[PDB]
């Protein structure tokens, strides 16, 4: 079971959609990994297409929670909220594959039949959330929230030197480097 | 001088408290017999079997900057942890670690 | 398995709907935890979006009878039935994570064809289940009943500072490293 | 599991609605409970809708015969067969906590298309289980048989103290000092 | 699981509906438990509602081929198809709890398009299936044939006295003292 | 497990529809027997109804091909192919229960839509299916070919004296 | 499970239909098989309906790449691909039961909706698998090419002696 | 089973269509075996109809990181995506055998409803996709990058020498040494 190998050296894999289930998992394993060690980093590997909102800031939170470092990969994609997982990382080992791309977008949500005065609630949270998203994106990056507001209008998709130019991660991998070894 | 300490069952090192901090022991007929004027050594391997290792599992951009002393010594210095008691730890004057 | 280590250390979640399966899986684990260790504190940690109002009350009832103090950690969202969840636990250890929502409305029921007599009867029940609700929500804090009625009437979201001043909460962790 | 630890302290759920497999493991769980220990008591805690009024027959019958004595909580909810379980158990040991409800209604059935003679026979056996049940639930309550038979007309839910009065349980519990 | 331990002790427990996986199961544990004791007794529970025919055929004669006596105990109903396995059982130990219920008709069946001939041959089958079912009634039963055939027209209810009178079953349990 | 319990002993059930599935699985079975202990027999259950006429001859040539002895007992019913595999074990030990019941008839076919000449060769090779279908029948009985033609134009259904007397099976057990 | 043992009898079974997943379990079996011992013969049991072209291409080369004998058992019967795999076997290994079907075949295929240039390519890549199936069954019978192209256009269906006449197998086996 | 033995003398089978899950299984186990033993060489078996292509660019990026040679064997067929891993290995190292196709064409893609500009920002990232797609088949083979333009934009089936002369292919393999 390679699952098991990677969680044995503290790398929490996250490879599918973001909803209840998954963030349930992740929130508990951060946590098993940080009582097993205060002091080892962890490393999340991402290749998930978003998710839900709720799921995307609870693992936020834990991430900014735990004493340990984390360190993001993005792998594949991070299309809506893994985005913001991988910015979210500690700075300086925020990495992502060469021939990887990150998408970033407004949020898209929908609403059952209601009355006028439920419509109008939930248009109210709706922009709430997307205000927390777009202060999430301005903290945990370079470019000003402005710039943020008026990219994240439309489906804005950004390769891994265009991340790095951007702020989102901090090096891109090419190959697999041996250490000094110099006694 | 200690050889191989990790090769014991760690207990017997427990005894070595009182010699380590109030330099004494006492034999099973009461007597005491002191330790004061003596160098102790305690000679071990622990935390050396990665020695010849490259790199650690999973993605890795650029490479470890550190010496194989450095990681060595982390390491050494974490498996004597593991291993040993606080308060055994404690008492002991120098941990040197050998390139 | 991480939830058999955090079940190892008094550690109860609750991110499903709550249902009457749930219910009986939480109250098992409940009882479980009293009966290893009646006098150690045993936290419960929040993230579900509400459920049917038995099983709420079948869920607040175990966490009363229960001796050991109850911590209720929020993560998430708690809406419904999970904002009174989270509001019952032992006061000064109820807990959310900095960016978190309560949400809070009355109770909402569908029911079948049926005679005139059956649908009074069935209002009736609808109604006292919505007594008891702001009964349970204003006995747990710090607003008066009335504010409650007001509040309830519709969606009502609060984050974790508007819950805190609100007094379903006690406090929000930021994070390990400042206490 | 906590379900295998409640079993060897003799805990058996309820929480599913009333049919033949959850009935069949009924009778599994109360047969070896019985056969293990036949001294200590069993409890059995019910978070029942309702159900088939076979296996309540059957569920009853089996609880009857056990003969160490047997406990019953309603722990959420007992509507139609989950109320008749709850006022089988063993007298001055039955119990419900406190925000609990108990449901009683006449049984409701529906038959398929056929002749008026199949239909009369489905009526007859409909009007004999009816009857069985309002005579089960006299038995084990203190209201007269008229009372319940009025009262079962249509639907009628009773909160924990109202169901002590009705003679439905004998203790509400309210916390553990 | 209860189901192992009452597997041990010599009990098949059967509350499913009868088809051709449930005969093979029977078949399996019958013979398994004639092997493994050809002298001590076997058990087995009745809970269905039900059943095809020729699985009964299969499991009536595999449970008059084994050496133990086969005692048949009957929970909350048994009907039609049941009822023949409920009165095949051993003389003297077939035994019906206080609430249960037997319910006896006549096969009930189908066949598919076809031309005039082929359902010739199916109602004769039928007409066969139904004679041979009177046949093993009587046969079980303290009833004389023509009562069976002139009361299997239609759909008959029978409680545990009823049974007991009809010859079915051999007494009626109350309760362990 | 009582499956494994009988299938330890020397028993193999079919009391599933005859299909490819089911085929394979009782050819591991008795492949399976076979190399455990080449000199001791084979019991095989019946209760099941007809299937694919193409598993019946491989089960057929798997039990004609192993050198082990194949018992047949027929419970319940053997219709179809569930008839040809009774009749089809070692003579002097196909045996039935008392109730049981033996159905025969000529083979069902299916074809879908094609031109006149794939239909023509699928109408050749249900015959050639027909065919051996009553050579199979009459090898194994003691009944007339020609007797067997008439019989299985329509629906030939035996009890077990019935089946006794057409020669299919050898003892009907009754008790031991 | 009979099939693990009937495994280290070194005995594999193709008795589902000739897909990705069966091609990838048979191709990983044998060379398991070659692995544990690369001296004795491998045992291939066929009771398939057919399946892709793939599948048979990547099965044909895995059996013609390893050392160890592929000795090819046909039961019920081999069509298309199932055909062509048996016909693959080590000389004087393919032997099948006697009433066994052996049905050949020329390609079916299906397209969705697409362009003329797409059509034509298609076209190509089907005539091109029908060219190498006719190599394939040329190259491992005795039966000239043009023959057996002549023979693929409608279905033909062969028994085992029919089969042995066209040179696909090697001797009919009827009882040890 | 054989799967578990083929990873232990590091082989990894890629038979079923590229998704996220099947790709992560993949980069997971080339992860393991780096760890392992990062000497020798890993060998990776296409039998693929193609997927998607965020989980090609995936599993093509973490097989070039990885410090150990590639051996990559085409079995059956290597179609789209399958054709991009197979050609991505370590030179002289990519062989197929004898009898296989390899069929490479232009990206596929659906897009839903939705206004015009989203529907330009899709066209850009696909016809972006494309250019990648050439660029990296244009990298790992030895035919002009313009020839390859020509060719992929149709469907382009090769067979085992037509991919080896196409400089897809090292070396075909044909029996056993």
């Amino acid at each position: 079971d390679p699952y098991a190998k990677l969680f044995e050296e503290r790398v929490i894999f996250l490879g599918v959609q973001i909803d209840d289930a998954s963030a349930n998992d992740v929130m508990a394993q951060l946590l098993c990994l940080e009582s097993m060690d205060p002091d080892r980093d962890i490393s999340v590997y991402i290749n998930s297409p978003g998710g839900s909102f709720t799921a995307l800031t609870a693992i936020y939170d834990t991430m900014q929670y735990v004493k340990p470092d984390v360190q993001t990969v993005c792998m594949g994609q991070a299309a809506a909220a893994a985005a913001v997982l991988l910015a979210a990382g500690t700075p300086g080992k925020r990495m992502a594959l060469p021939n990887a791309r990150v998408l970033i977008h407004q949020p898209y949500s929908e609403t059952g039949r209601g009355q006028v005065s439920d419509l109008e609630i939930a248009a109210n949270e709706i922009l709430r959330m997307r205000s927390q998203l777009e202060d999430m994106l301005a903290k945990h990056s370079t470019t000003p929230v402005e710039k943020i507001r008026e990219d994240i209008e439309r489906d804005k998709i950004l390769t891994a030197e265009d991340a790095l130019s951007y702020g989102l991660i901090d090096q891109v991998i090419s190959t697999r480097k041996m250490d000094n070894s110099s006694l | 001088l200690f050889d191989a300490v990790e090769k014991a069952h760690p207990d017997i090192f427990n005894s070595l408290l009182q010699i380590l901090e109030d330099g004494r022991l006492t034999d099973s007929q009461g007597r005491v017999v002191d330790f004061k004027n003596t160098v102790i050594i305690m000679t071990t391997n622990l935390g050396t079997r990665d020695i010849s290792k490259g790199f650690n599992l999973g993605f890795a951009a650029q490479g470890d900057t550190k010496s194989n002393y450095e990681r060595m010594k982390n390491k050494v210095s974490d498996e004597l942890k593991q291993h040993f008691r606080p308060e055994f730890l404690n008492r002991v004057d120098d941990v040197v670690v050998f390139p």
